[PDB]
C-alpha cells in the first residue's frame, strides 16, 4: 500500500482540472458567434461594444492556459507515484515535452483586441481557429465514467487482459443506446457547419449565402441530392461541401450495417414458430389425403353408372388433388429438414450428456 | 426398345451407384452415396428403399429391375408414390390395412363431410377380402380403377 | 371457470370498437380532401355544399370521441377481472388517465363548421393535424391478428417466455410476404406526401404546384436523383422534401439487407452440384492424362527416326500438357478439399451415432 | 420401357419448336426499328418501302402463331403419355386454354398494313407492344441445357429432391461466371431503353430528343446522378426515367452484396499467414527482450562510476524498452489466442477421431 | 543443386530490370504534361524549347524498348533453366512471341518530333497514350516483396498448397494497412482524371475548362451529387464523367463492407460485459424485491388502523413493484440464456477434455 | 361455465402433450415438448413443474387439473409466480424457512432503510406460531390479504 | 493507511472471488470464475498463479495479501512481470538459471552487439551465488537496483 | 556451389521443422507441423513422404537430402510431381504395374483414338522388363531421357 491511496487523490484531482478546462472553452467559442453576429448585424456604430467581447475573450483564453499546464503537472506526478521514482528530471520524456507545446499553441488561437460588417482575412482564420478546442470532448468522457477506479471492474478486465480506454468505452456507449448518439450528432453536425460556411459565403449587396440559404443547402448535399439551385461560389466554400458529402456517405455505411442487424429473430421466436407452423401442415396434409379418396371413390360410382359426362369431369379433380396433395407433402418435408437441422448446436450438450451419464 | 445411346448413358449412370463392377447394388453402396449427398439413413430405410424396386427379391438390385426404377423418376410427377404415401395417412396404427375408424374419422370429419352410410357402402365395396380391413392392394386396385 | 368466460366477452366487446374507430376515422380524413379540392376549384360559389362537409367532419367526431372512451373504460375491466378487484379506483394509474386526454385531443383536432381558393392559414393546420388519427391502426391489427386466444398457441408462447406483441406480429407479417407489404407502403406513401405538399406549395396566378408538379418531384427526391428543375419554393414545403430522403435513405438499407440473402443456394442443391462437379473433374483428369503419354511416345519416335523438325516441336506441347494436367489436379484437389471441409455442420452427428452404437 | 422411349422425341420436338420461335419473334422485332427510324429519317416520300416492311412484320407474325400453338400441342401429347391416358378430352384444363389464348393476344401485336415523319397514337403502342415477346428466352433456354435429360443427373437430383425449373439454371449460370452475364444485361438495357425514350420525346422543331440527347440522360438517372441539363418533357417520357432508377439501385445492391462475398482470405492462406507472423513475433520479442538488460547494465555501471548525467539519462531508456516489450507481448498473445480460436473447425474432428481410435 | 545458385542471379537481374523500366516510363510521362501545359500557355514564341521536350521523350523510349526485351530475355533464360533444356527454340512459346510484340506496340506511342495553343487530334491520342505505361507496377511490385526467395516462406507455402502469384501480395497489403492505401488512391485518381478531362474540354475564348473548373467537377461526379452548374460538353468528356461514377459507387461498395466488419466486439470484452453486467442485475432484482414487501406490509398495517384513504394508495403501488420486478426478471433470465448460449465453442473443447481426462 | 367451443379449443390444446393418447401428461412427454423447443431440462424441474400444478398428486395432469394451470397463463400477468420467486431471494439459504438474519438483511440494508424494531415486529406478528421462521404459506398470507 | 470507503470497495471486489463466506480463495473457486470468464485453464497455472501472491503458503489466498495483489494490477502498467517475463526468454532450458551458452548467444547475437568479455564481466558481476548460474534473485535485484 | 548466405537461410528455413536439435526430421515432427497448418495427416502419408526423399532410408531426413527436396519446391513448376502423378490414373489396380487393359483402355477410348496395334507395339517396346507390365522405372525413362 502507501501508494495506493495517493492513486486515488492525484486521479481525482485531473477529475476538476479536465471538467473545468471545458468550460473556460465552451465560453470561448459562445463569445465569438456572438462577435461575429454583432459585427455583421451592427458596424462601427457599436464601438463601445466589440471591445469588451474580445478582452473577455482573452481573459478565458489564459485562464484555459493555466489549467492545461496544472493538469499536465498532475499526470507527470503520477509515473513517480506508479513507478518507485523521486527524480522528476527522468519521469519527463521527450515527446510530452512536445505535446504539452502543441497543446498550449492550439489552445492560443484567438482574436486579440490590438485595436464594415466584415471580419477580415486575419480574424476570419484566428475565430475559425479556435473550434479546434473540441478534443478536450474524449479526455473529460474517459475520466468521468466510473470504470476506471471501480475496483471491482478493473479485478476482472485485467484477468482477461483488457485495457481501458477511449475506444472501449465509446464502444460500450454505442451498443448501449445505438440511435439516440447517432440522431444527437447528426441533428447536431448540421447547425455547426451551416454557419461555417455561412460566415465563409456570405455577401451584404444581395443580402444572400447566411444561414437561410445555407441550413438548406447542407442536408441535401448530406444526402447527395444536390438540386443545384444555391452553390457555393468561393474556394473556401467547395471545401466544406465536399467534407460534408464524404460524412454522409460513412454515415450511411455505418447506418446499413446497424439497420441490417437490428431486426431478425432470436432463438425463442424461431422455436415457437417453427414448433406452431408444424401442426397446420399436419392438418392440410390430412385435409388434402381426404380430398383425394372422395374423388376416387365418386369416379368409381359414375362410371360404373356410366355416365360418360361426369366421369371425364371428375377425373380432373383427382388430378388437381395429387398435385395439390404434393405441393403440401414437399413444404412439410422441407420444414421438417429446417426443424430438424436448426436445433443442431445446443443438441450436442445434450448427447455429450447423455454419453456421461452413460459412462460406457 | 430403347436405342444403343439410350443403354449406355444408362449403364453411365448405373456406373455411378455400381462403384465396384461387381454389377448389383447393396445396401452398404447406395448408402456411401446418402452420406455424401448430406443424408443420413440407417439400415430399416436403407432395406425399405432397396426392397420396393425388387422384383424377385435377393437384397440387390441389377440393371433390368434398374430400368423399371427410372422410367418412373424421370417423369415431371411419378403418380404411385403420392398413392403410396397418401394411405400411410390413413393408416394411424401402423399395422398395415384400413380399419373402420380410421376411414370414418379421416373422410367423414376432415374435408368434404360425408354420409356415415355412405362411408360404409364405399368400404363395402372397396374391401375384397371380407374381413373389413382394406389393403394396400385394394387401395391401389380402387384409386387406378 | 369464472374469470376465464369472461376474458372471452370483454375482449371481444374490444375487437367491435377497434375498428368501429377507425371507419369514423377513415371517413373523416376522406371528407377533408374533398372539402380542399372543393374550395381550391370551387371558390365563393359553392358556399352552401362547403356548410354541409364541415358539419359532417364534425359529427363524425362525436361518433369517435364517444368510442375512443368506450374502448378505455373497456380495458379498467379487464384489469379489475385479472387481478382481482372490485374498486374501480385502484384499477386506475396515473399514467393510463394520463393518456387518455392526450388521445381525446390528437383525436379532436378538426376545421370545426364555424363560418378565395386559399386555405386560411389557422385552418391549413387543423386540416394537416387530421393525419396524426393513424395511430389506431396497430390497434387494430394487432387486436384482429387471431393469435392472442388461441389456447394451443400460448400455451406453447408460455413455456418459452415469449410476449405477443404489435412487434412480433409485424415480424411474423413481414417474414410471410416481404415483399406485397414493402411495395405496398412505397406506392402508398407517395400518394400521401404528394398532398400534403401540394396543399403546401400551390400557387394561383401561375397554376403551378398542384399534384401534377408534386408526383414528379417526390419519386425523384425519394430515390436521390433530384434533377432540379422543379424546387420547393416555401419553408413548410423544405421539410416534407427533407423527410422524404431519409425515408429512401432507410427503404433503400432495407432493400439492401433484404437482397442481400435471396441469391444463395439451399442446402439441398449444394451437396448435387458438387456431386456431380467431381465426375466432370475425374473424366477431364483422365482424358488431360492421356495427352502426355501420346506426345511422349511420338517425340521418342521421331527422335528415333531423327527428323530434327517434329521432335522438336513435338517437345513443345508435352510441356503444356503437363501444365493442362497440373491445373485440372489442383481445381480437383481444392474441389475434393472444400467437399470434405463442408462435412463439419452434421458429421459429427454420424460420428457420435457412431460411437454411442459401439460405447457398451 | 416403352414410355420413356417416347419422351426423348416428344421433348426434341420441342427443343426445335421453341428456338424456331425465338428466331422469327426477333426478326419481326428488328423490322419495327426500321420502319420507325425510316419514317423519321425518311418521309411521304419512300410511301413505296413501307409498304413492304409492314407486310414482312405481318408474314412473320402469322409464321408464329403456328408455332406457338404447335409447341402448345406438342405438350398434351406429354401429359397424356406421362399419366397414361388417350382421351384427350381430360389432359387440357381450364388455364391452360387461357394461356394460350393470352400467349396468342400478346403475340399478335403488329402495326398491320391498313394503308408526316411522326407515328399516330394508336401505332406507336402497337409498335412498342412488340417487346413484349421476350418472355420466350426462358423458355428456349432450359430445353437447350443439358441437365434435362441426363439419366446420371436426374438419378442425384431425384435422391436429394431438387426440382430443375428456370430458377435453378438461372442460379447455377450467376454462380459459375458472375461478372460477364452482368456487365453484358448493364450494357444491353442501356441500348433498348435509350430508344424507347427516344421514340416517346423525340421533336422536328428543335431536332432534338433523338439518341444523342438519350444515350447521356439514361446512364446518369441510372446511377442517380443526375445534372439537370437535359430532363424529359413528356408524361410517357416520366415514366421509364422512374423505371430506370429502380432498377440502377437494385443492380447497385447486387453489385454491394457481390463484391462484399469476392474478396476474402481462405482457411489455406490464413494458417499459412498464422504459421509465417508466429515466427516473427518471436523473433521481435527476442530482440527487444535483450536492451531491457543491456541498457540495465549500463546504467549500473554509470552509476557505479557515478556519472550523475548518463544514469539519468540511460534510466530514461530502460522504461521505455519496457514499454516495447509489453506491446509485443501482447501483440503475440492476441495472435496466440487467434490461432488457439481459428483452428476450431477440424479441431474437434482430429480431438474426436483421436478419441473413436482409442476407444474399442 | 547447381539449377539453385543460377536461379539467385537471373532472377536477381529481372529485379535491377523491371524497376529501371519504371523511371524512364515515368520520365516520359512526366515531359508530356510540361510540353502540354507549355504548348497552352505559351504558344509559337517558345518553338525552340518544345523541340528539346519532344526529342528527350523519343529518347526516353529509346532506353525502355531496350530493357522490355532484355527482361523478356532473362525470363526465357529461367525456363531452360527450371526445365533442363539447351535449345532456346522449343522454350519460346507462340503466345509469348505477341505479348512481347503487343508490349512493344503499347510503349512505343509517343509524339514523336516530325516538325495555336490547341493540340492536334493526332498528338491528342498519342499523348494520352502514354498512360498504358502502368501495367509495369504490379510486375515491379512483386518482384521486389520479400516472399519470392525466402527459402522459409516458400517451404511452408508448399506444404500447403498455396500460389504466391500478384493477388496474395494485393490481399496481404489490403489486410496489414486498409486505410492508408484507400485514401491513397483515392486522392491520387482525383489529379489524374482532373488533367485528363481538362486536356479533353478547355476551350481558349471563355478561358474556362480547365484544372480550376474539372477539380470541381470530377469529386461530386464522383460522389454521386451532381449540382449541375459545369457540365461537360464533348463527346470525349462525357465518356470520363461517365467512367468516374462506376469508380464511385465501386468504392462506395467496397467501403460498406469493411465499415460494418471494422467496428465490433471481440471475443476478450463480451465475456468481460457479460460477466460485469449479471452482477448488477442481480443487484436490481434483490433491490426491487424489498419495494414489494414493504408495500404489502405497511398496507396491512393502514387497513389494520382503517384509514380508508392509505389502503388504497398503498395498494397502487403493490401492484407496480411487481411489474417492476418483473421486467427486471426477464431480463435478467434472457442475459443468463445468452450467457449460457454463447459459450458454446470452447464448451464443447472443455466438456471432451474433461471426458477424456475421466476416462479416455 | 365454459361454452362448448371453448372446452373443444381446451380439448385440441391438451392434445399437443398427450401425444401418447392415454389421458395423462407425465415426465416423459413434456419433456419431449421442452426438447424440442430448444430447452434441455431434467427430472428434478420437470417433477418441481408437474407437482406445482397437481392438486392430488400422482405423478400425471389430468384436464380437470390442467384448466386450472390455463386460467393462469392466459392472463397479462401472473400474480402468483411473482409472490413465489419474490421469495426465494429472501431465502438465500435453501430450506424453506426465512430466517430472521435473511430478513433483516436484505429488507433493512437494501431499498428504504427500515426500522429494526419494525423489522422484528413484522416478523413477530407474521411469524410461523412463534417459531421465528416465516414459512411460504405466512408470506402469501401476509402479501395478499 | 487506507480510508473506510476503499477497504468496503475491496472487500466488495473480494466477495466475486470468494462466493462462499469462509474467508479465503481456493483452486476451485479461481478456476470456475476463470471459467467462467471463456477461458480454459488447469491444475498447474491455476497453482502457478496462487503461489505467486501467497507471503507465506497456505494453498489459499486471505485478504492481506490480496490487497497486496490489488496494489499491483491498478496501476497503468506493472514493472514486476515485464522483469518475470524478460527472464524466461533468456532461459530456454527450464531448470531455472541462466546458462552462461544461454546469455553469450542472446546478448550478443541479437539486439546490439555485445563484446564476449563484456558479457563475461557482467555474469561474474551479477553472478552472488558465484556458480556460474544467474538466478531470479540476482537477475531482479540486478536489474532493479 | 552455394555461397554462405544461401546455406545459413536454408538452415534457418530447416529449424521450422527440427524444433529439438538433434539434426533429423522424424515422423512425429512433421505432423505437428502439418496439424497447425490445418491439414490432419495419418502415419500411411506421413511415412510416404519421408521415404520418397530419403536417399538411404532410416525413417528420418538430413540436411544433405533436404537441399535436394527443396532444390525442386522453389522452381515454377516441378515436372517429377506431375510424372509421378499422371501414373496413378493409368493404374487403377494399386499394384505398382500397368496391366495391358488398363493402357488399352485408357489410351484408346479417351484422348485421341490411338491404333490398338500402335498401342501394343508401345507397350511391347517400352516393356524393358519383358513381363508385360509396364512399371515406374520404365514409364520414367519413356517420358524423359
Ligand atoms: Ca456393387
Ligand atoms: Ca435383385
Ligand atoms: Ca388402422
Ligand atoms: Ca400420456
Ligand atoms: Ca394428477
Ligand atoms: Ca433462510
Ligand atoms: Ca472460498
Ligand atoms: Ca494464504
Ligand atoms: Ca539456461
Ligand atoms: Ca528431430
Ligand atoms: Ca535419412
Ligand atoms: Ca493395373
Ligand atoms: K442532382
Ligand atoms: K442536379
Ligand atoms: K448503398
Ligand atoms: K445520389
Ligand atoms: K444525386
Amino acid at each position: 500500500l502507501g501508494a495506493l491511496r495517493r492513486r486515488k487523490r492525484l486521479l481525482e484531482q485531473e477529475k476538476s482540472l479536465a471538467g473545468w478546462a471545458l468550460v473556460l472553452a465552451g465560453t470561448g467559442i459562445g463569445l465569438m458567434v456572438l462577435h461575429a453576429e454583432m459585427l455583421w448585424f451592427g458596424g462601427c456604430s457599436w464601438a463601445l461594444y466589440l471591445f469588451l467581447v474580445k478582452c473577455t475573450i482573452s481573459i478565458s483564453t489564459f485562464l484555459l492556459l493555466c489549467l492545461i499546464v496544472a493538469f499536465h503537472a498532475k499526470e507527470v506526478q503520477l509515473f513517480m507515484t506508479d513507478n518507485g521514482l523521486r527524480d522528476w528530471r527522468v519521469a519527463l520524456t521527450g515527446r510530452q515535452a512536445a505535446q504539452i507545446v502543441l497543446e498550449l499553441v492550439v489552445c492560443g488561437l484567438h482574436p486579440a483586441p490590438v485595436r464594415p460588417g466584415f471580419l477580415g482575412q486575419g480574424e476570419a482564420l484566428l475565430s475559425l481557429a479556435m473550434l479546434l478546442r473540441l478534443y478536450l470532448v474524449p479526455r473529460a468522457v474517459l475520466l468521468r465514467s466510473g470504470v476506471l477506479l471501480n475496483a471491482s471492474y478493473r479485478s476482472i478486465g485485467a484477468l482477461n487482459q483488457v485495457r481501458f480506454r477511449h475506444w472501449f468505452v465509446a464502444k460500450l456507449y454505442m451498443n448501449t443506446h445505438p440511435g439516440r448518439l447517432l440522431l444527437g450528432l447528426t441533428l447536431g453536425l448540421w447547425l455547426t457547419t451551416a454557419w461555417v460556411l455561412s460566415v465563409a459565403e456570405r455577401q451584404a449587396v444581395n443580402a444572400t449565402g447566411h444561414l437561410s440559404d445555407t441550413l438548406w443547402l447542407i442536408p441535401i448535399t448530406f444526402l447527395t441530392i444536390g438540386y443545384g439551385d444555391v452553390v457555393p461560389g468561393t474556394m473556401w466554400g467547395k471545401i466544406v461541401c465536399l467534407c460534408t458529402g464524404v460524412m454522409g456517405v460513412c454515415c450511411t455505411a455505418l447506418l446499413v450495417a446497424v439497420v441490417a442487424r437490428k431486426l431478425e429473430f432470436n432463438k425463442a421466436e424461431k422455436h415457437v414458430h417453427n414448433f406452431m407452423m408444424d401442426i397446420q401442415y399436419t392438418k392440410e396434409m390430412k385435409e388434402s389425403a381426404a380430398r383425394v379418396l372422395q374423388e376416387a371413390w365418386m369416379f368409381y360410382k359414375h362410371t360404373r353408372r356410366k355416365e360418360s359426362h361426369a366421369a371425364r369431369r371428375h377425373q380432373r379433380k383427382l388430378l388437381a388433388a395429387i398435385n395439390a396433395f404434393r405441393q403440401v407433402r414437399l413444404k412439410h418435408r422441407k420444414l421438417r429438414e429446417q426443424v430438424n437441422s436448426m436445433v443442431d448446436i445446443s443438441k450436442m450438450h445434450m448427447i455429450l450428456y447423455d454419453l456421461q451419464q452413460n459412462l460406457s | 426398345q430403347l436405342t444403343e445411346e439410350q443403354i449406355a448413358e444408362f449403364k453411365e449412370a448405373f456406373s455411378l451407384f455400381d462403384k465396384d463392377g461387381d454389377g448389383t447394388i447393396t445396401t452398404k453402396e447406395l448408402g456411401t452415396v446418402m452420406r455424401s449427398l448430406g443424408q443420413n439413413p440407417t439400415e430399416a430405410e436403407l432395406q425399405d428403399m432397396i426392397n420396393e424396386v425388387d422384383a424377385d427379391g435377393n437384397g440387390t438390385i441389377d440393371f433390368p429391375e434398374f430400368l423399371t426404377m427410372m422410367a418412373r423418376k424421370m417423369k415431371d410427377t411419378d403418380s404411385e408414390e403420392e398413392i403410396r404415401e397418401a394411405f400411410r395417412v390413413f393408416d394411424k396404427d401402423g399395422n398395415g390395412y384400413i380399419s373402420a375408424a380410421e376411414l370414418r374419422h379421416v373422410m367423414t370429419n376432415l374435408g368434404e363431410k360425408l354420409t356415415d352410410e355412405e362411408v360404409d357402402e364405399m368400404i363395402r365395396e372397396a374391401d375384397i377380402d371380407g374381413d373389413g380391413q382394406v389393403n394396400y392392394e385394394e387401395f391401389v386396385q380402387m384409386m387406378t380403377a
